RNA sequence: CUACGCGUAGCAUG
RNA sequence: UUCAUGCUACGCGUAG
């Protein structure tokens, strides 16, 4: 056709170019750009058809397909005026893509196309969806992505797990290829900001009109104000890009001298922690527009919300500043002559620079508080310890408390033969069957405990979306709103387990018993005001546990110091004993299993789900790759009950305390102090509610954005359209809580997305007629939020959908579950793995419960876990509680036996004689007590 | 079954090691704890007993350890 | 008498927890063997009589095809029982052998092996070997 | 009772700490705390800068040749000269018996412990 | 006779 | 050899 190779030529113009007619001679339908758009039809950031553009390509010297594009729209030319208006003043600003306006007889009408020079093939907007919204088979777009910027090859994605975080790192380098191009397109936005503030044009700046290159191109949406007084709108720009800050890692070109990448390292002086002035010259250099206040520091922040606002620009800044930085801040403070170096402070990376308050120099006596602060920090035991440079993790070690490196070995389980005699006796283990040993105690070697300290390498600086953040903050605190929380004193604190370790250094002189026991209650009170007032580091002792598991990985327990344990119980236990106590919610830890119980949490559900399906998840590195961000949410939303029992700075001590005793902290692995880039420790106080809070964010997050993927025109409902509407004006438009939407949205969510959680397994029961249209999440929207918020990615293996309701969840707390009969009613029954009750009766961990006849309550404990096998179809399983039942009779009887061969003959029979009873078991899962 | 008790044969064969001090040579210990973690997280049979061929020799190795003349009756 | 119940059930299990600890270690080497008699595999049976024997290994039992194995050899009766010319018949798969080294450690020849030289030789041999 | 158990406890922790003083260098920590410009450094650059000595844990032989080479090497823009290598075992390891080929027969991984010159 | 708290032990779950 | 939860088993205190 003459018309379309004229066109070819008039997109050419003055700039000289050879070009190939991609798509066709018309204007060409485009294979599903991601939008991020907000008008009268439809909301969201989601994937649309753009039919307006013409896209063509650049041929450069000897015809080769270059990354280099003429999107070219048709408009209407009551657009068109305006758009020239705009660019024209814009036109000296080099991060405005070049225009080429003019107007060409597609059809005999003079049409306005918008001819648009080099821009990229895909637009920022497809790189933040294709990373943000990751689908292991349909990634085509991130694989052009990564080829045509030259940031792996494309045999490198016929590797086996190429997209994985956990198997594969390399990917976090092949991702940070694409730092420079990150990092160059947000200068271009700043210039693009600058220039359009200097012109006083006024817009929102999305991501999809800005290319790979840098360069913003379209000038629609803009209306011109007095020049100098314009601003832009890019709340929704950076939200949605901060992801990839840290995915991609855009600022390590921040690290070199004069920030090329060609030159080296900068040689900070190894003595400045307070970055704060470049802390503000990075934020004046990237995010410049960004119309929020941001502090530093984050001690001068005004709520909650601002702290995580301001803490997830420091995410991003503090990858810049080298890692001798960030830890403790000691001040050699003199006690009575003798010099001291305690920690008057501590560089979080998140929290900004936080000194203390109660900073004493020219102490004169140490009180026990005192000597516990000092103690218990880190500052000592790295001043006097001697270096360390450990070349077995890359963890950043800092010293030495030993001579010599312990190592630590985790013995094999001392095999209980007789309850496996027992077995074989009466029939199990023979050939084929399904009931077989999956479960042992895997012994480990001595390199064991650092092996498994260096998967913190699983976690990284994760930038979160703070809009995205800063709403399903909400949505999660309408979560929890049915409990009460709050400082309780000294007193009220309960202990349940008092004989146990508490942490480093204390465990050199007792149990957590000798502290509880030593301090009086106004100790414990002022100890807990003074982290109100400063921020104390401490120790984790991080050791091996010695557990029954199907996999050869050791277990690690992260014991922390009883600083932390004795400050986060006051703190905390008030929300903590609400959350365990609160029956029907949507946490359910404390909600007992037996006596009916697991049916009610079932109920609860099942609360009115209209179109009821299952839907479990597990998190891939949940306590190892859980971000900085999210664990710090998870603070805060455990700390929103503290309203009127704390102050504000009061607040950000304790959630200082709680991050530097928690989240990132110096961890002793086998005599040797490291820094902990993040996670949760496992001995925290709030283990398994901030994971549980976390759990909920991720949730949330999950139904977040799989309302804003879905089109909105095509979604037939119109209830669900107003309100993926006012989920993007309530994410990305407005500052303050909306609270009527967040009711809404919580509303919606517990209609239609109806969940429960015992801290990182959950269970959701979503209404599978709108997960169908995107209405709520289904596993690929976990997928994707786990992938660009959580760093790993949750395989469609360990996530499971269970159709009809009545067979429950496939596991929920690895008890699988059936639907059986008692009484003319149909209850849920919880049963475990039959490989787990047998592994744990043929292995134990100690000697004395092998033949010390101890036995008898341990079989009891596993029976009662074991009775719901009974009523399982599979004969096979259901022998497994009648194995137990015989073997605690067997057990019963030799116990009788030699207490008759030793004395006499036993009274007190009748005790025993419901133990070998089932009358007993039953009476576990009968809801009547 | 064979599967099933030779897990718990090397179970309570690792447990003797680890009596008699295997845990002091760090080399010997890596491959015993090695041998025993490929035994447990097996499905074959014959690669499970040449695997326990190969950790019985590591106990047969030390000779003043075990009576073995005396303790076979 | 229900005191006295509490008093000798409490006593009982500190009598049973100590009786469990005590013989710790020969009541699970006689178990460990025990099992392994029980197993009834023709390899292991082999490794447990040639250790019976004295014929005992010096290192790791290998899996490779063709890795090092050095075992000690008492006597030329055993030896007898496991070389055929030049094989060794251990733990059920041919090692082919290739030096045998003697106690004053001098590379001792095949050929050299039969019943005049064997008051001669320097008890025991340390031979090694290669799998098939 | 609890009281004396209290001030042993106090006791210990009075202990621990005058001992780890005297364990603290006190001329390089002096010279970085006066070098500070407001007398406040990080924690994890106290051992780096004023280390009585470095222990260099070592898996494999590629590392050692990596960083340990020969009997002088140097970290933490420091020199460091190897005072003693041990491995795994806690036993001592002569630095002539670390090779490519007696890299099979070490325990790794090798503890080596290097004072500052 | 019954339930509720306390202490110890044990088991399971995260 | 951690934190949190639940349940057993074993001896106590309180009330009906
Ligand atoms: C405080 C605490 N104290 C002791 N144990 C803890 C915790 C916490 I918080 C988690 N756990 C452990 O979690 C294991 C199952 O989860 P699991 O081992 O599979 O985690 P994971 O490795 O990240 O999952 P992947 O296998 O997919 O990688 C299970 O023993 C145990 F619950
Ligand atoms: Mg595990
Ligand atoms: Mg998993
Ligand atoms: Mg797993």
């Amino acid at each position: 056709s003459a018309d379309a190779q004229s066109f070819l030529n008039r997109v050419c113009g003055v700039s000289a170019a050879r070009l190939t007619p991609c798509g066709t001679g018309t204007s060409t339908d485009v294979v599903y750009r991601a939008f991020d758009i907000y008008n009268d039809k439809v909301a969201g950031f989601a994937k649309f058809l753009k039919t307006n553009c013409c896209r063509f390509q650049e041929k450069d010297e000897d015809d080769n397909l270059i990354d280099s594009y003429f999107v070219v729209k048709r408009h209407t030319f009551s657009n068109y005026q305006h758009e020239e208006t705009i660019y024209n003043l814009l036109k000296d600003c080099p991060a405005v893509a070049k225009h080429d306006f003019f107007k060409f007889r597609i059809d005999g009408d003079m049409v306005p196309h918008i001819s648009r020079q080099r821009l990229t093939k895909y637009t920022m907007a497809d790189l933040v969806y294709a990373l943000r919204h990751f689908d292991e088979g349909n990634c085509d777009t991130l694989k052009e992505i990564l080829v045509t910027y030259n940031c792996c090859d494309d045999d490198y994605f016929n590797k086996k797990d190429w997209y994985d975080f956990v198997e594969n790192p390399d990917i976090l380098r092949v991702y940070a290829n694409l730092g420079e191009r990150v990092r160059q397109a947000l200068l271009k936005t700043v210039q693009f900001c600058d220039a359009m503030r200097n012109a006083g044009i006024v817009g929102v700046l999305t991501l999809d009109n800005q290319d790979l290159n840098g360069n913003w191109y379209d000038f629609g949406d803009f209306i011109q104000t007095t020049p100098g007084s314009g601003v832009p709108v890019v709340d929704s720009y950076y939200s949605l890009l901060m992801p990839i800050l840290t995915l991609t890692r855009a600022l390590t070109a921040e690290s070199h001298v004069d920030t090329d990448l060609t030159k080296p390292y900068i040689k900070w002086d190894l003595l400045k922690y307070d970055f704060t002035e470049e802390r503000l010259k990075l934020f004046d250099r990237y995010f410049k527009y960004w119309d929020q206040t941001y502090h530093p520091n984050c001690v001068n922040c005004l709520d909650d919300r601002c702290i995580l606002h301001c803490a997830n620009f420091n995410v991003l800044f503090s990858t810049v500043f080298p890692p001798t930085s960030f830890g403790p801040l000691v001040r050699k403070i003199f006690v009575d002559g003798v010099p001291f170096v305690v920690s008057t402070g501590y560089h979080f990376r998140e929290l900004g620079v936080v000194h203390n308050q109660d900073v004493n120099l020219h102490s004169s006596r140490l009180s026990f508080k005192e000597l516990l602060v000092y103690a218990a920090d880190p500052a000592m035991h790295a001043a006097s310890g001697n270096l360390l440079l450990d070349k077995r993790t890359t963890c950043f070690s800092v010293a030495a408390l030993t001579n010599n490196v312990a190592f630590q070995t985790v013995k094999p389980g001392n095999f209980n033969k007789d309850f496996y005699d027992f077995a074989v006796s009466k029939g199990f283990f023979k050939e084929g069957s399904s009931v077989e040993l999956k479960h042992f105690f895997f012994a480990q070697d001595g390199n064991a405990a650092i092996s498994d300290y260096d998967y913190y390498r699983y976690n990284l600086p994760t930038m979160c979306d703070i809009r995205q953040l800063l709403f399903v903050v909400e949505v999660v605190d309408k979560y929890f709103d049915c409990y009460d929380g709050g400082c309780i004193n000294a007193n009220q604190v309960i202990v349940n387990n008092l004989d146990k370790s508490a942490g480093f250094p204390f465990n050199k002189w007792g149990k957590a018993r000798l502290y509880y026991d030593s301090m009086s209650y106004e100790d414990q009170d002022a100890l807990f005001a003074y982290t109100k007032r400063n921020v104390i580091p401490t120790i984790t002792q991080m050791n091996l546990k010695y557990a029954i598991s199907a996999k050869n990985r050791a277990r690690t327990v992260a014991g922390v110091s009883i600083c932390s344990t004795m400050t986060n119980r006051q703190f905390h236990q008030k929300l903590l004993k609400s959350i365990a106590a609160t029956r029907g919610a949507t946490v359910v830890i404390g909600t007992s299993k037996f006596y009916g119980g697991w049916h009610n949490m079932l109920k609860t559900v099942y609360s009115d789900v209209e179109n009821p399906h299952l839907m479990g998840w597990d998190y891939p590195k949940c306590d190892r790759a859980m971000p900085n961000m999210l664990r710090i949410m998870a603070s805060l939303v455990l700390a929103r009950k503290h309203t009127t029992c704390c102050s504000l700075s009061h607040r950000f001590y304790r959630l200082a305390n709680e991050c530097a005793q928690v989240l990132s902290e110096m961890v002793m692995c086998g005599g040797s102090l490291y820094v902990k880039p993040g996670g949760t420790s496992s001995g925290d106080a709030t283990t398994a509610y901030a994971n549980s809070v976390f759990n909920i964010c991720q949730a949330v997050t999950a139904n977040v954005n799989a309302l804003l993927s879905t089109d909105g025109n095509k979604i037939a409902d119109k209830y669900v359209r107003n309100l993926q509407h006012r989920l993007y004006e309530c994410l990305y438009r407005n500052r303050d809580v909306d609270t009527d939407f967040v009711n809404e949205f919580y509303a919606y969510l517990r209609k239609h997305f109806s969940m429960m959680i015992l801290s990182d397994d959950a269970v959701v029961c979503f209404n599978s007629t709108y997960a169908s249209q995107g209405l709520v999440a289904s596993i690929k929207n976990f997928k994707s939020v786990l992938y660009y918020q959580n760093n790993v990615f949750m395989s469609e293996a360990k996530c499971w959908t269970e159709t009809d309701l009545t067979k429950g969840p496939h596991e929920f707390c690895s008890q699988h579950t059936m639907l059986v009969k008692q009484g003319d009613d149909y209850v849920y029954l919880p049963y475990p793995d039959p490989s787990r009750i047998l592994g744990a009766g043929c292995f134990v961990d100690d000697i004395v419960k092998t033949d010390g006849t101890l036995m008898i309550e341990r079989f009891v404990s596993l029976a009662i876990d074991a009775y719901p096998l009974t009523k399982h179809p599979n004969q096979e399983y259901a022998d497994v509680f009648h194995l137990y039942l015989q073997y605690i009779r067997k057990l019963h009887d030799e116990l009788t036996g030699h207490m008759l061969d030793m004395y006499s003959v036993m009274l007190t029979n009748d005790n025993t004689s419901r133990y070998w009873e089932p009358e007993f078991y039953e009476a576990m899962y009968t809801p009547h007590t | 079954s064979k599967m099933s008790d030779v897990k718990c044969t090397s179970v309570v064969l690792l447990s003797v090691l680890q009596q008699l001090r295997v845990e002091s040579s760090s080399k010997l210990w890596a491959q015993c704890v090695q041998l025993h973690n490929d035994i447990l997280l097996a499905k074959d049979t014959t690669e499970a007993f040449e695997k326990m061929v190969s950790l019985l020799s590591v106990l047969l190795s030390m000779q003043g350890a075990v009576d073995i003349n005396k303790l076979c009756e | 008498e229900k005191m006295a119940d509490q008093a000798m059930t409490q006593m009982y299990k500190q009598a049973r927890s100590e009786d469990k600890r005590a013989k710790v270690t020969s009541a699970m080497q006689t178990m460990l063997f025990t099992m392994l008699r029980k197993l009834d595999n023709d390899a292991l049976n082999n490794i447990i009589n040639n250790a019976r024997d004295g014929c005992v290994p010096l290192n790791i039992i290998p899996l490779t095809t063709a890795a090092k194995l050095m075992v000690v050899i008492p006597d030329y009766n055993t030896y007898k029982n496991t070389c055929d010319g030049t094989t060794f018949t251990y733990a059920s798969a041919l090692w082919e052998i290739q030096q045998v080294v003697d106690a004053d450690s001098k590379i001792v020849q095949l050929s050299e092996i039969s019943m005049d030289n064997s008051p001669n030789l320097a008890w025991p041999l340390i031979v090694t070997a290669l799998r098939a």
